[PDB]
């Protein structure tokens, strides 16, 4: 019903019309993450290897 | 070949539904768990609405219409009316009645008790059935939930021989196009036991309900009329029909109730699709006047008429949808 | 992502395997010769994918042959596209396996596998990024059974992280050579179950049953039996070789078919089912091609697949038609038939549709299949094995060259644990 | 003026992002060389256009943009493409192998040997930059790439650039337009590593795009040209406030602002209006109130859900072409009247009305029919939850039996991470609930 903060330029307007009224992770973290998961990777290979190795 | 899933455990009437789909020989039931289903006849406490639609190459239709609940949930039913200006306080076949919760609206129901001692008529509600407000209050936070207070009918209509009470269960079909279809085969609950005039406080002639009930077997087998021993009981004791009577304000009260809900409920444009099957519970007093109790989302089916309805039900809330490689329902139009 | 690096081993391997290169050489517009021919910028587009661009604009199959046995690899080198090899990929040995595979795995063929590696190596090597290995083999036999999975290994050794893929021939009492066949097969099953990451599994059985009941010829060749297994590796290779709406990966195809790592093995299918030479005029409608190869008479191993349950399905499409209506027709089997699919696994079939129709065909459909039912394959075999190993009959031509009991064993209980693995999810 | 640098990972963000920068050229009047006639200070400037395209002293208009894929395939016709001239090759990013529909191969193994060289590369155009603001990232929630490389770059930009804002474009998943089996897999592990890195998110549903382009533009089975053609204008229509003189969302704080109260709950829906066919004849152009009320048919939204039961945060309106504030709220009064629009009770039942008087840009010869005037409503509801369930009990389903989790696990990843994901997307279905009934 009521229309507030009009504004208008050469582009076109805008406006507020309100109906009715109310009632991070650092650096190191990141490394530390995706090398253990690189060392679990590794860990897997060499079990690999290992196997085929017997 | 259309498949199916069950997913209520306690459904009388879509057991006979599954049951009469299978006998076509062109529905497939498959475990509760398959996404790749045409139908779902699906569970009372939450539906997972949100899934469905979503499987490509699928049309798929439920047996529930989702926000329903705001019109058979006691305290929901009366919040709609008092609010819904399709309707509003300004109601005639609705009765007073009020919400209560335990440790709101007391200020509004404390300023009818009131008024009403004023006058020094009739000042009785219900839920156990009191007079004395205070003494009502006590009963709802020793239970725990939330329950609504309505105002009790004093001068009910009195069926002869017996001097007793009744209450009138309506059958509606609201198909996926949003078509109020009324069942015309409707029944009364009957209270056996004589209707007390004065004491408050009796258990058994004052409530109609089925399983309370169980002098049991009284005047009609299982205390249950059906409509062609009401129409002529009507026409004897009466001089009216039952058409005239009560049946017309009863279709008023269901296209109302159900009116108001269309915009919130209507699956017209969505990616699923929605029926149900209703339960209007009635009241007709001394002056032919029919009043509404409440409505049923999961309602139970009067036991000789199961095989039609269920096939009703078939006919033009599923096949309509899903054709086979007449009407039972009268059809309230708006 | 793009260079495969092709290996046939023993006879059925390199007859599978010669078929296989004059199939898609066809497809992709390559003659003897190995100068290209076609008429069309889509046949070259994946080509690096098995073809490697030579001197003056030839191409010439990434492959390498291998038999223990001098026999059969001349035979291909006369042959129709004989000429088109690399001379130096062709890596033999003398005396043969004579159907042994301890003779394969640990003996003769231990002596020639390093030469092999060499070879694998200086094809690697060429690879701008190397995807992985398909090896064609049967596994009945004692050169690509054998020496095959002792070649499996050693590449797993040397590329712990590319693909291993196979086209493993499953023997069969219908095409049966020698007794020992059960052993073979069961001592291979052992290594691929471990080492390989796809598995196709072409059943000598079925390509008979295929021929003599559905194709209606009376006493089928190995001939006849090839002419389904090269339609087949075709239909399987499809995306590799040709674009799509789907940038095809033989690492992606183990993602999304592969739900635990051992049930890996594939049931290949086809339609429509054809004999050799002899041309079908009316061309199958895409109704038609769905219902087909979904159909047991279809499948490339002789399982019913209403004994089990799919867990993942890849289906290739080839020709012009309604992909609208290869939507429609696949959606609609797996709505029919929706117990057949796990419920576990959303969404488990996968459709692609590619212009390009093989030879003859007007529009085909190719099936790729990871169903609980290959526990039949496999529970045959075991059943076949035992027979045998109770008795220990047979085993003194393994005992001969260094084997134990012990081994038979350890790959008996390693099968039938793979067919207690399939029947776990077939009640899941 | 504040710029804004784009980034597009994964085949659906860099193709998504071609679509997006080719709308973006024909607004403003930009050519496939770079060059802008309308363009009167040659060599830079602080106008509103200049927060997405810097310019250089030869008079080349480039966009603020980073193309990032480990693969070669869809970044080399970037290379060859009808807009090659428009970036300069350092923006465009690709490795050898792509992520193989694995977000754990994308995240963890694929993604440390690329993430030093593409934060170096971000860097490089954040110090062409005077006051940089933060970034628009473009992806897929099923990709490996998508998935796997996204949810680690948001990690780093965190740390890198922890002042500026991030928003997502993210694709959801549909079995009709799938590339992978483990694409709820990838969805899950991707939002729960992402969501605390995100200000404001926008999703599309790639099943509501495909059905637009079926009901509305008559494609009987639409490409990925098709969607993202589609995409694009809702796109632009989001990021218009920013390229374009106005007062309505001119900078990324302010959508958080204006759309986003609870910062758990950032995934507000958009809804366009409306979708016409090119190769429909006749076309009577829709007005003011018919458009609008478009914006709340289920059938127009860019995720399917019922807005109806829920309740909204945040509405904004956003107009495009002969659009007037009387004819405006003229047709919200009417549409109140007749539609369920229920707000949380400690929000005013409002709309946010931003309207910019050059009707909506096409590109020639594509699907979408010029029109008159078009609107997207972007509404924060509760009803997008619905698109969270769909996606959790898929996951559900594999996960209950260890499906596919040796492929993430044999990449270095501990099974104790999917349910954690999955734990963290339950606690957002509540957080949804505890606002929504
Ligand atoms: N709308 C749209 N969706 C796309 C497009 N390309 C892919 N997708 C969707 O994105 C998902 C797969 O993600 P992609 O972006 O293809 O995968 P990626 O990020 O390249 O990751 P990998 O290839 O697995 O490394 C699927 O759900 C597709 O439907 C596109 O151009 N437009
Ligand atoms: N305001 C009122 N005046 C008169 N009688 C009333 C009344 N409210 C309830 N009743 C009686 O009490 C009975 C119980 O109805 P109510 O809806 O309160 O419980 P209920 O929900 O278990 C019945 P149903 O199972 O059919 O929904 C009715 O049969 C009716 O006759
Ligand atoms: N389908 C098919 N099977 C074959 C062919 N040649 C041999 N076999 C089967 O392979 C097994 C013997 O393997 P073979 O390759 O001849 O021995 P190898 O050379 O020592 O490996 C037997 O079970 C045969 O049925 C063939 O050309 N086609
Ligand atoms: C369970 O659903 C799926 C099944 C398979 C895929 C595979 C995607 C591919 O990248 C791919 C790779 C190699 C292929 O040749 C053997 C194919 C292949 O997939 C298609 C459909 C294109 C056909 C064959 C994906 C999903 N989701
Ligand atoms: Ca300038
Ligand atoms: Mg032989
Ligand atoms: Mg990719």
């Amino acid at each position: 019903m009521e229309v507030i903060e009009l504004n208008k330029c050469t582009s076109g307007q805008s406006f507020e019309v309100i109906l009715k009224p109310p009632s991070d992770p650092s650096l190191e973290e990141i490394q530390k993450k995706l090398e253990a998961a690189e060392e679990r990777r590794k860990y897997q290979e060499a079990e690999l290897l290992k196997h085929l190795a017997e | 070949m259309y498949t199916f899933v069950v997913r209520d455990e306690n459904s009388s009437v879509y057991a006979e539904v599954s049951r009469l789909l299978l006998a076509t020989g062109q529905w497939k039931r498959l475990r509760k768990d398959n996404p790749r289903f045409n139908l779902m006849l699906g569970e009372r406490n939450r539906l997972p609405f949100g899934r469905l639609g979503h499987e490509p190459g699928l049309v798929q239709l439920v047996n529930y219409y989702r926000g329903a609940d705001k019109l058979c949930r006691k305290a929901s039913l009366v919040k709609l009316i008092k609010t819904s200006p399709e309707l509003s306080e300004s109601c005639t076949w609705f009765p007073e009645s009020y919400v209560i919760y335990p440790t709101d609206e007391r200020e509004v129901f404390l300023a009818a008790y009131n008024r009403r001692r004023e006058g020094r008529e009739g000042n009785v509600w219900i839920a156990l059935i009191s007079s004395e407000a205070s003494e009502l209050l006590d009963f709802i936070d020793e239970q725990g939930q939330v329950h609504v207070i309505q105002k009790y009918l004093e001068k009910p209509l009195l069926l002869e021989p017996g001097h007793r009470k009744f209450d009138i269960r309506s059958w509606v079909l609201v198909d996926h196009l949003y078509n109020i279809y009324l069942y015309r085969e409707g029944v009364l609950r009957t209270s056996s036991e004589p209707y007390n005039s004065a004491n408050f406080q009796d258990k058994t002639c004052h409530l109609t309900n089925h399983c309370i009930q169980k002098n049991y077997g009284r005047y009609e087998e299982g205390n249950e009329m059906f409509f062609e021993e009401f129409n002529q009981y009507l026409m004897d004791a009466l001089n009216t029909t039952l058409e005239n009577s009560i049946l017309l304000q009863i279709k008023h009260i269901i296209r109302s109730c159900l009116m108001c809900i269309e915009p919130a409920i209507s699956t017209k444009h969505l990616h699923y699709q929605s029926f149900q099957l209703f339960g209007f519970d009635f009241m007709v007093d001394e002056e032919l006047k029919v009043w509404l109790i409440e409505v049923n989302g999961a309602p139970a089916c009067a036991q000789k008429l199961y095989a039609e309805l269920c096939q009703g039900i078939v006919d033009v809330a599923i096949s309509s949808v899903f054709p086979l490689a007449t009407s039972i329902f009268i059809k309230l139009h708006h | 992502m793009r260079e495969i690096v092709h290996i046939q081993a023993g006879q059925c391997g390199n007859q599978i395997g010669a078929k296989f290169w004059e199939v898609i050489s066809d497809e992709h517009g390559i003659d003897p010769t190995g100068s290209y021919h076609g008429d069309s910028d889509l046949q070259l587009e994946r080509i690096n994918v098995y073809y490697n661009e030579a001197t003056g604009n030839k191409y010439v199959p990434r492959a390498i042959l291998v038999d223990l046995e001098p026999g059969t690899m001349d035979s291909v080198r006369s042959g129709p596209f004989g000429q088109i090899f690399r001379p130096d990929n062709f890596v033999f040995g003398q005396s043969g396996a004579g159907n042994n595979w301890a003779k394969g795995h640990y003996t003769e063929g231990a002596e020639l596998v390093d030469s092999v590696l060499d070879v694998v190596r200086k094809e690697s090597e060429s690879c701008d990024c190397l995807q992985g290995f398909q090896l064609t083999h049967s596994l009945g036999g004692g050169t690509g059974s054998g020496m095959g999975t002792l070649l499996i290994s050693k590449i797993r050794e040397e590329y712990p992280d590319r693909i291993m893929n196979t086209f493993s021939v499953m023997p069969s009492p219908k095409v049966s050579d020698t007794v020992v066949e059960p052993y073979n097969a069961t001592l291979s099953v052992h290594q691929l179950v471990e080492n390989t990451d796809e598995t196709y599994c072409i059943d000598n059985e079925a390509l008979y049953d295929i021929c003599f009941r559905t194709l209606k010829l009376t006493t089928p060749t190995y001939g006849d039996l090839n002419h389904l297994v090269s339609a087949t590796m075709s239909g399987v290779t499809t995306c590799l070789r040709f674009p799509g709406q789907l940038n095809a990966d033989l690492r992606k195809l183990a993602v999304n078919m592969v739900p635990f790592p051992r049930l890996h093995f594939f049931m290949p299918g086809f339609a429509p089912l054809t004999s050799r030479g002899s041309q079908q005029y009316r061309a199958l409608t895409v109704p038609e091609l769905t219902q087909q190869m979904f159909d047991s008479k279809n499948m490339m191993a002789a399982c019913d697949p209403r004994h089990g349950r799919y867990l993942t399905v890849a289906a290739i499409f080839r020709g012009r038609m309604s992909m609208k209506e290869v939507d429609e027709q696949m959606l609609n089997v797996q709505n029919k038939n929706s117990s057949y699919f796990v419920e576990w696994i959303p969404n488990n079939v996968k459709t692609a549709v590619c212009d390009i129709p093989p030879r003859g065909l007007k529009m085909s459909a190719t099936f790729i299949g990871n169903s609980t039912a290959i526990q039949e394959l496999f529970k045959r075999i075991s059943e076949q094995f035992t027979a045998m190993f109770r008795r220990k009959a047979f085993l003194h031509w393994y005992t001969g060259e260094g084997m134990d009991e012990m081994e038979f064993t350890e790959a008996e209980s390693n099968m039938n644990d793979l067919v207690s693995e399939y029947q776990q999810y077939q009640d899941a | 003026m504040r710029e804004c640098i784009s980034i597009h990972v994964g085949q659906a963000g860099v193709q998504i992002g071609n679509a997006c920068w080719e709308l973006y050229c024909l607004e403003h009047g930009i050519q496939p060389d770079g060059q802008m006639p309308s363009d009167k200070t040659i060599g830079g400037g602080d106008d509103s256009f200049n927060t997405f395209f810097s310019e250089t002293g030869a008079g080349k208009h480039v966009p603020r943009a980073v193309f990032v894929d480990l693969e070669p395939t869809v970044i080399d016709e970037v290379r060859t493409g009808t807009y090659r001239q428009l970036f300069h090759p350092e923006q465009l990013i690709t490795g050898k192998e792509d992520a193989a529909n694995n977000y754990a191969r994308g995240h963890y193994t694929i993604g440390k040997e690329i993430i030093d060289l593409v934060l170096d590369r971000i860097r490089k155009l954040a110090d062409q930059c005077t006051g940089l603001q933060g970034f628009l990232v473009f992806h897929s929630f099923g990709g490996g790439t998508g998935s796997g490389f996204t949810s680690l770059l948001m990690e780093r930009l965190s740390v890198d650039y922890g002042k500026k804002s991030k928003l997502e474009f993210s694709i959801y998943p549909a079995p009709q337009v799938s590339t992978a089996v483990v694409e709820p897999y990838n969805s899950i592990l991707t939002t729960h590593t992402t969501l605390e890195h995100s200000d404001c998110a926008f999703m599309v549903d790639n099943e509501a795009i495909y059905d637009i382009c079926r009901r509305n533009l008559d494609i009987e089975r639409p490409t990925y040209t098709n969607l993202n053609r589609l995409i694009s204008q809702i796109v632009s229509s989001i990021t218009a406030s920013l390229r374009f003189d106005g007062a309505l969302n001119v900078d990324l704080t302010e959508f958080q602002t204006n759309l986003v109260p609870y910062p758990r709950i950032h995934f507000p829906l958009a809804t366009y209006a409306p979708v016409i066919s090119a190769e429909k004849a006749y076309h009577e152009q829709l007005s003011v109130a018919e458009i609008t009320n478009a914006c709340f048919e289920p059938a127009n939204q860019m995720v399917k859900c019922d807005p109806r039961h829920g309740k909204y945060m945040a509405c904004c309106l956003l107009y495009r072409g002969d659009v007037v504030p009387k004819d405006v709220n003229a047709a919200i009064a009417t549409i109140k009247t007749k539609r369920s629009i229920q707000f949380v009770d400690w929000c005013p039942t409002g709309f946010k009305v931003g309207i910019n008087y050059q009707p909506p840009t096409v590109v020639p010869g594509g699907d979408l029919a010029k029109v008159q005037r078009a609107v997207c409503m972007l509404s924060n509801t509760t009803a997008i939850a619905e698109a969270w369930a769909r996606l959790d009990h898929k996951f559900d389903l594999m996960y209950a039996k260890r499906a596919f989790v040796h492929w993430y696990v044999g990449e270095g990843m501990e099974e104790g991470e999917f349910s954690e994901a999955r734990e963290d997307m339950a606690a957002l279905e509540k957080d949804y609930e505890e606002v929504g009934v």
